[PDB]
């Protein structure tokens, strides 16, 4: 990645182990939850469109996923180029090239290219584009990865108000209310609670039906 | 495409 | 975070891969104990906003408590907005803008924008004000997560007063005594503390019915 | 409100 | 806690995830045992008053222990009170004021009262008796929490000396000899130490009857 | 006293 | 392995114990499945030809993929001798040599010839030469292990079409499309598959089909 | 410890959570094996006396092995105080004290006063001093802890040599050869160890008897 | 070890937990497998004679290969006292001298003398001299612990060409080809490698035979 | 002696 | 070639 | 020699 050294310079440093291992062992276990995108987004700070790489080619499950997030990349690279074009010719020598679609996601450009990108005034954070399109693939497929609408979450007779709630926000959460969850509680709860009536936080509801 | 099915990432066509 | 580097300057370096792996294995462990409020205070030690939401996000479970947590962030980002009103106009160029309250949960404010308030003469703290809002957040949460109240907890014939008075202040510390303690315990023990009277630190209760 | 149920922490409506 | 960076300064850097990490560990595992004060000690070196604050509250059992720390804390501020008094009126503009027994434990005085209490010549080592009072807590603790009595530790007949001299010992330090040891051992064993007299090291009776 | 039982930890009454 | 100090300048580091340690489990728990290539070229990233062989040796099973490697890295060390001679005489005093074949894969040269040809303007990246040649043994390792080929993958009747898609795409990879993966479908999914027609991406036949 | 730092002096840094936590892991796994010894001895290198008493401490168990050293210590600081007397009077202002047997043990003496010895010109190293003592007192346990005398090591009739020369040997180096080691052998083995004789390296004897 | 530090110098650092940790890890799960030496010549990189003898003395097991260790280096350290004689008389004042056969082994000479020869222009690696002699120790162990010899390897009739080939080569690493591989497959495979014949690498054979 | 039974390391007498 | 089988990686014939 | 059987790396006769 990209850091700040103690002389107070922005210098490349490489990809620590605990960067892969977290980030395969956090897509192991939790899959494509939502909560594993902002791992990414944290563990991915700084990273260059290299690392980025490394990251996203650690995993060794989900592959269709990756190819989501590969069809997701090429458009957004025709969709740079398209809104960027860049010129041809010939490299002026000693000089720093514009970053193509193609470029920020690291598949002709090198690696001294990115850092040249990134220690620029003003820097080109080819990166940041990079980690945009990636999220972007990411919350694509974690958005159609759930397993059931939030139609389907409804309230059990017997279970408490308090998981109900919890299902249904991460079930709201895997998706990306107030109306809708009074609708699939059961008659209990919502005994009370069309009584509360509008204008109260989620906690006045939690607390009355407790 | 920058990217196609069946190599890693960061590799041309 | 925002650290001090060897030199003697204050720069933001990228949230290392442990305050995640702890924060999340100490939500996941220890659900909302009291305890886990001051590891976030200390986990999240010189955080920015940004990094604080990382935090807030990697979490997977307990979704109506990250529900909890946005509203109060809004009454509190409400609260500031009507005391610290900020106009608008344009930004003065190079130069920085008044945190909104809105801003200083890191809806709308940048990195950038953060760290600018954040190495200032005088810093204006963006994220010791979300700090404060989160943990307002969290003491709610946890205080009305109690699995039960004070009044129940009361010492059983066979049962240690070590654990008596374990069990009790467990409880008042979810919830955040001297005469309420005797009243819950067994006739066996009362009656040597009842003849103890006032003035007794609670380790002479302790030791008297050791 | 600065944030509204459905979307991650840090984002507008 | 308060550090020495590689330029030649003190400087306050935020407590990493392992001092809270081990510190619960060796709360969690080993309880209130006389090894588990030394760790404290030892983790908390160059703590600060809030440092040594969120290590207190990290653990999240032992309630009673933690209310007897507490009330240690009192007594050792109020005497601090009463030993050192301090003006009132106006702290003067960008000066350094006086630490209440208060301040020592953090409940009003602020982190950066803290640092500037600490980064002083002569320096005023809130740090260092804030963690004398917190110390006084855990030797009482730890004393009147001990199993059994030092007379109760007796040796077996079929047992080894070995065995009995360490329950002996961790006895005796749980509640901080030479005539005792020979005491409580059975006929065996004390047929040859009663002959080896006084002036014997505790290894020639361990070697003698071993 | 400096510190009272319910509050954690460096909180005044 | 090569790494900037914080004065700004490029010295060789002593390898860590993890570099070492998360080498040897990633091939100990993945075998050499294609995600494996990435770890290595991440975490040797800066890392002499010597600090490569280190690696290699780390490993102690797949000992036929170890020559494989072997004959591989002759093969290139050949094609580097026949491409680029180098002349013999008396090495010039206090000079730098140029690299052999056999040079950069460690066998004759040193780690100080290694440290004086990475340290150099323009430096010859002797460890990037060894890197491409033991990277396109591991490809051809990995190639050739494939369990099965992609032919043989097809969707089961009672199997969802993620399941299959990922089996295709993870084989795939392993062996380094469009219409293949329709006719390895069953009927089901096919009849909309089939219906859908050209132009249509990964996820608009997932969704259909989901 | 007394560390050098990067900008080339020497300064005291606070113990780190592992140099405890491996040393509280090897005395709890290995016991008092002589392996324990070079542990302490690389745990702790540049420690100061009260980081040595901290080590010391931690552990838990083996009570009576603790008084050992406690009284090889004293012992110790007898030896000190006799051939090294010190005069008294008042310590002069601003000035370095000489050490006691007692100071070496960090019993009188402060953190403070430790660090001026060891950061002295010539520095008096109370560390190494109470490294020595601590360490004769590990050396003096493990000698007498010792489970079986080497008179009784010997190698069974279907015992391979290995087994045989690796029980004599870590008994050996327990209690602190070359005619022993074939006198317990069975008479396999011996047959062709009588007919090598004197002149022969272990080696030969275990590859003959291989 | 010795290591360079951030300023630009060579100095002395105290060894790591984890050195220690992992070597004393990795000689207890792998035993003295080949691969095991690539791990202390890589772990002890930079490592002063002291360091390697901590290493050597962290291991609990194998005491007879600690034994043959022993042997080879006094072997190597009579041979460097023949090669390499010293004077004696007396060592001149803040001077100094050669080092002896023992001096590289570090029984006579200290950790002082040892930083001096090795920050030294030009320096004496006293530490890489005695690696050497360590690592021929571990060679020659690895080497006699070979469980069977080369021509036990055999490939059985229904087990697959590939598990032959590992076991072949890894007894081949063992103990430190070609025409040999084929003798000792089964019939099977051999019908098609004879028809083969010379100038195949070891793909073609394993993938014709696949 | 510098330590006596019952007390922790680096306590006088 | 620059290796050989039976031997550690980085040595010579 | 430097090492006899029976004393710990480092140590002279
Ligand atoms: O203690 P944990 O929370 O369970 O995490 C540890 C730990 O992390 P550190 O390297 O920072 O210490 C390890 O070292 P230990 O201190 O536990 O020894 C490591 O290696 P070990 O095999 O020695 O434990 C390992 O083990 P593993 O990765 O196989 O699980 C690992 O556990 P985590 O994977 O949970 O982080
Ligand atoms: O090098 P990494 O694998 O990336 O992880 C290191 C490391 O492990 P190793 O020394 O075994 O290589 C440290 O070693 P220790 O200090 O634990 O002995 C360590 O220490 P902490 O756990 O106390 O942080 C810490 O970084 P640092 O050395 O600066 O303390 C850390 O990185 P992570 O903990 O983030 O994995």
């Amino acid at each position: 990645p990209i850091v700040q050294n103690l002389q107070g310079q922005m210098v490349h440093q490489c990809i620590s182990p605990r960067t892969l291992n977290a980030w395969v062992k956090v897509v192991e276990e939790k899959a494509f939850s939502p909560e594993v995108i902002p791992m990414f987004s944290a563990l991915s700070c700084g990273a260059t469109p290299q690392d980025l790489n490394t990251m996203l080619n650690t995993v060794g499950g989900h592959q269709a996923a990756m190819q989501m997030l590969k069809e997701t990349i090429n458009e957004e690279a025709a969709e740079w180029d398209r809104l960027h074009p860049v010129h041809a010719g010939p490299i002026a020598p000693g000089q720093m090239r514009e970053p193509r679609g193609s470029d920020i996601a690291g598949t002709t450009s090198t690696l001294q290219e990115q850092i040249g990108w990134m220690t620029h005034n003003p820097p080109i954070p080819v990166g940041e584009i990079y980690k945009r399109w990636i999220i972007l693939g990411l919350n694509k497929i974690v958005r159609m990865y759930s397993p059931t609408s939030i139609l389907d979450i409804r309230q059990g007779p017997k279970e408490p108000f308090r998981d109900y709630v919890d299902r249904f926000y991460k079930t709201l959460r895997a998706e990306q209310t107030e109306t809708l969850l009074v609708q699939n509680a059961n008659p209990d709860c919502k005994t009370i609670l069309k009584a509360l009536g509008p204008g109260a936080t989620l906690e006045e509801m939690m607390t009355a039906c407790q | 495409p920058v990217l196609f099915p069946g190599q890693p990432f960061g590799q041309p066509p």
